[PDB]
RNA sequence: UGUUGGAGAGUUUGAUCCUGGCUCAGGGUGAACGCUGGCGGCGUGCCUAAGACAUGCAAGUCGUGCGGGCCGCGGGGUUUUACUCCGUGGUCAGCGGCGGACGGGUGAGUAACGCGUGGGUGACCUACCCGGAAGAGGGGGACAACCCGGGGAAACUCGGGCUAAUCCCCCAUGUGGACCCGCCCCUUGGGGUGUGUCCAAAGGGCUUUGCCCGCUUCCGGAUGGGCCCGCGUCCCAUCAGCUAGUUGGUGGGGUAAUGGCCCACCAAGGCGACGACGGGUAGCCGGUCUGAGAGGAUGGCCGGCCACAGGGGCACUGAGACACGGGCCCCACUCCUACGGGAGGCAGCAGUUAGGAAUCUUCCGCAAUGGGCGCAAGCCUGACGGAGCGACGCCGCUUGGAGGAAGAAGCCCUUCGGGGUGUAAACUCCUGAACCCGGGACGAAACCCCCGACGAGGGGACUGACGGUACCGGGGUAAUAGCGCCGGCCAACUCCGUGCCAGCAGCCGCGGUAAUACGGAGGGCGCGAGCGUUACCCGGAUUCACUGGGCGUAAAGGGCGUGUAGGCGGCCUGGGGCGUCCCAUGUGA
């Protein structure tokens, strides 16, 4: 069980505006929006010059809330990634970015990550077939990942594919609003992602 | 109680006597076999020589002693003798002793 | 196959017995300097050929007793007191040091 | 007597084998003498039986004796099937 | 044993710098304690009393080796009688073959060729299995069972008599092999050979002129193992000298084989500062943890090796034992005792009790993998396959998802306008773990039987513990959260109480009437079925420094010299080529 509660206190703390929630964090009042400060009863009073731990600090459950991720999951990623080859940095976003819990929201099929999360909990996702009620899955370069075919029916998805007429999808991935459909092309590299994150600190966090 | 394995016990002791005698007996045949050809009674030496020389490789055929433990025997016997024979005796019947 | 061994003996005083000195060399598990240790080693003499300060090549064998396990090959030189005078001359130490209390 | 026979390396519910030869005498699951393939009984893997003709043969004429599973297995790659034709 | 690797801070001062110890942040734990505790997968779970253990179970198997006792069904011979012959089912024990030397436990002991690494055996053994040669002739005997009697409180023991076989023994036979001795080729007991000597054996079973099983000797393969050697293996020199079978030698004993392994005699040596001897500590390794690395710490689970099975000694039988659930004696211990004498050993699974901060079910299964015995059917097997208990660890899972006001109530703060908890809840809609219905399997194929030739191959059939469990299909309710901290290191701040008190504390310290450092509240950070704590290992610690430190005054130059072992060594050329470097290869499971 990670977090689960208030979320817009999150997007209060780090000070960048988080899309916890998908829909409303664009309407006028994702908090952020006429009280950009921090939750508390000293929000609005002066911050002090952080300390290098502190950056790294709030750089990291930044990259991490945004996910929604356990420091747990969170942390053995960053290990995977600090082995493989490659820039540790991006690599880490990489595997971040090929959750399927995760795919299912750069995809469109839910309004946010966490309901994604969710529909692939109650079994309204598949992998090639085969149906997923797993997060944590990561999906490799070429694995479609459709809509439960009993879930297909379901208004809040059609909703949300409904909307998507139009929305493109990252040139990592590409999906088939028709056949409610969507492929996983390859890992997308730190460039295609816009994350307002300096992963250059997340790691130095782990250095400590 | 009765696990009945105290069969293997029971059958070893018909074992020990068994075993025991022959054994016992190589020795006897072996020692006095020697006495004979040290003194220097030729025949009467090497004769007993023969049984002694059997009764091993016999005990030998199963497990009283068998590998070559018929084989330092033999050999060692077959050595004290003939050389005990060294002080005049022509082997004439030469039996166990290739001459 | 049988490891030879090449050494300097260093006491006949034992019959168809000689006392072998291998010196090896070898650099330090945690250090490198190269280091000297050795051995005595217990081979046989069956023809009571090889005397003092000889030095002989070594190999393994049926063991003869309790330590000898080794024989002496052949020569390598007939005469050496250069190197048992070492060895005579470093026990001739242990003979003082402790006990005896020169101060007594 | 070093005979075929199966080892148990999986874990819990997934059981996956070896054609090891050895001593019946140490356990089949301890040292052993070489290895002449395995099975994966469950039957998942396009791969099953990877039985090394070849060695098979070797250790049956030392006369490695094969369980009765063993053997099944062996019979399965071809460790007996000995070249026939014109005739059958 | 991998190849992207290395953050510091607090604290001795009026202030500074250096030194230098103490301290923290990290990671790991077969853990324990606290608070809290929803599910699953795999893992793991006496680390202290190698203390003591009740009961059950942990090695047996074969009637195709053999003969009987017993309960039973059936068939003969003496026309009805006692008697007796045959077949046969169950059964019990015995004689005998093979297994009990594997598997399973523990780590006490051991600093040792115990282990690791690599080699040696012309110094060796190896049941069962596999290949190849040759053979299985004749004869004789016993001990059990069973029958008689005797002793015993038992445990159990003794004497008396009969009988069987693949039990024992003698003779014959010998492809051969063993030994002595002569010789040859090798070269420490390798191989070949000569006359002499010595040594084999059993049968059982059926579809009976056929074959299955078995048996004897011998050479080879296979595997396993003994022995030996180089090298490598903690701490203390306030342990410095140890040693008499101890060092060697010859003869002999013993063993499968070398050997002081054992004995007799002769010689007197062997080991030691390149640490003998003694004390302490410790099973060793593959690996594990930590670390930038070098290194340090460790060796529970899994795997290989060793050692032990109440303490100690010893041998019998066997291929193998000096034999955990075998045997003998002594010791201690509990137990039966008509006290004369006997009985046991969980460091096997499961449980008990003691100890303890602490460690589980007296479970299910023999379906599978494996081992044992058997032609086979099959028997056995807490080995193993599994299930249970413990958040003990790791990994996945949930407590919901979107919407939802310049913003409820309440509680907090507020030089009192308002800020905060907070979109958090309420409320709406969407999804729907639990739970209910129906379906439910992989792990299982052969051994057997039939065709075939008893091959190869093909055909047939039985076969589950886990489970009615996992998993699939349908219906389906929003349906556990806590815990640590918020002075500085270390991210998180106000108020109220308390007043050097009560109390905090890892270091520095905080509290004597304004406390961001005590206690409660609100808030906040962290982490989340977990979080804190305690203990111990590595890290930080270049604080033992090889990589990577020091000694004028901070701790540190021996008062000086002489000189031993040792360490180190100018210039030129040439041999070796030990070190050193390189290539190949074997080993490095
Ligand atoms: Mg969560
Ligand atoms: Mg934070
Ligand atoms: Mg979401
Ligand atoms: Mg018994
Ligand atoms: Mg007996
Ligand atoms: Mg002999
Ligand atoms: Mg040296
Ligand atoms: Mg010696
Ligand atoms: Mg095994
Ligand atoms: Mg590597
Ligand atoms: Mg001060
Ligand atoms: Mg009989
Ligand atoms: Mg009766
Ligand atoms: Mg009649
Ligand atoms: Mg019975
Ligand atoms: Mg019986
Ligand atoms: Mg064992
Ligand atoms: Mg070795
Ligand atoms: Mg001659
Ligand atoms: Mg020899
Ligand atoms: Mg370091
Ligand atoms: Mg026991
Ligand atoms: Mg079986
Ligand atoms: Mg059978
Ligand atoms: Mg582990
Ligand atoms: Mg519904
Ligand atoms: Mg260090
Ligand atoms: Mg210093
Ligand atoms: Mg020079
Ligand atoms: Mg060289
Ligand atoms: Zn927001």
């Amino acid at each position: 069980g990670r977090y689960i509660g208030p979320v817009c206190r999150l997007c209060r703390r780090e000070g960048v505006k988080l899309y916890l929630k998908g829909e409303r964090c664009y309407s006028p009042k994702c908090a952020m929006e006429r009280r950009p400060y921090p939750p508390g009863q000293h929000g609005q009073k002066r911050a002090r010059r952080p300390s290098d731990y502190a950056v790294r600090l709030r750089e990291k459950q930044k990259l991490r809330r945004i996910y929604g991720i356990s420091e747990r999951q969170f942390r053995n990623l960053f290990e995977e990634a600090s082995k493989k080859k490659g820039v540790t940095g991006s690599v880490f976003l990489g595997l971040l970015e090929s959750r399927l819990d995760n795919v299912v929201y750069r995809l469109g099929f839910a309004v946010s990550r966490r309901q994604a999360r969710q529909l692939v909990r109650h079994g309204h996702i598949t992998v090639n077939g085969r149906r997923v009620d797993l997060p944590s899955y990561r999906v490799r370069p070429g694995d479609e990942i459709a809509v439960a075919e009993k879930s297909r029916n379901l208004e809040l998805i059609r909703q949300n594919l409904e909307a998507m007429k139009g929305r493109k999808v990252g040139p990592w991935l590409s999906l088939d609003v028709e056949g409610m459909k969507g492929k996983f092309l390859r890992l997308p590299d730190r460039e295609d992602l816009a994350l307002p994150v300096n992963e250059q600190l997340v790691i130095e966090f782990y250095s400590r | 109680r009765n696990l009945s394995a105290l069969k293997r016990h029971r059958q070893s002791l018909k074992r020990r006597l068994r075993n025991k005698a022959k054994k016992s007996a190589i020795k006897t045949l072996s020692k006095k076999a020697i006495q004979l050809a040290q003194e220097g009674k030729a025949e009467e030496a090497l004769k007993i020589m023969r049984k002694a020389e059997s009764l091993i490789d016999k005990a030998a055929k199963g497990s009283t002693l068998h590998k070559n433990a018929a084989a330092r025997r033999k050999s060692r016997l077959m050595r004290k003798v003939r050389q005990l024979l060294e002080a005049a005796g022509a082997p004439l019947i030469g039996g166990g002793l290739s001459a | 196959p049988k490891k030879v061994l090449t050494g300097v003996v260093v006491s006949d005083k034992m019959q168809k017995t000689v006392t072998v000195l291998v010196e090896r060399q070898f650099p330090h598990p945690l250090y490198g300097k190269v280091i000297k240790r050795s051995k005595k080693y217990l081979a046989h003499d069956p023809e009571e050929r090889y005397k003092v300060g000889d030095v002989v090549e070594i190999i393994e064998a049926r063991p003869i007793s309790k330590r000898k396990r080794f024989r002496v090959l052949r020569l390598v030189e007939e005469g050496r007191l250069d190197l048992v005078e070492k060895y005579l001359v470093r026990r001739q130490n242990y003979a003082s040091l402790s006990k005896r209390g020169g101060k007594a | 007597m070093v005979k075929i026979r199966l080892a148990r390396f999986g874990s819990k519910h997934n059981p996956h084998y070896r054609i090891v030869v050895t001593d019946a005498r140490r356990k089949r699951d301890g040292k052993y003498i070489e290895k002449i393939g395995y099975y994966d009984p469950r039957k998942t893997t396009p791969d099953w039986l990877k039985v090394d003709v070849e060695r098979a043969r070797y250790w049956l004429s030392v006369g490695a004796q094969p369980t009765d599973t063993a053997r099944r297995l062996l019979r399965q790659a071809g460790v007996f099937r000995q070249e026939a034709r014109e005739g059958a």
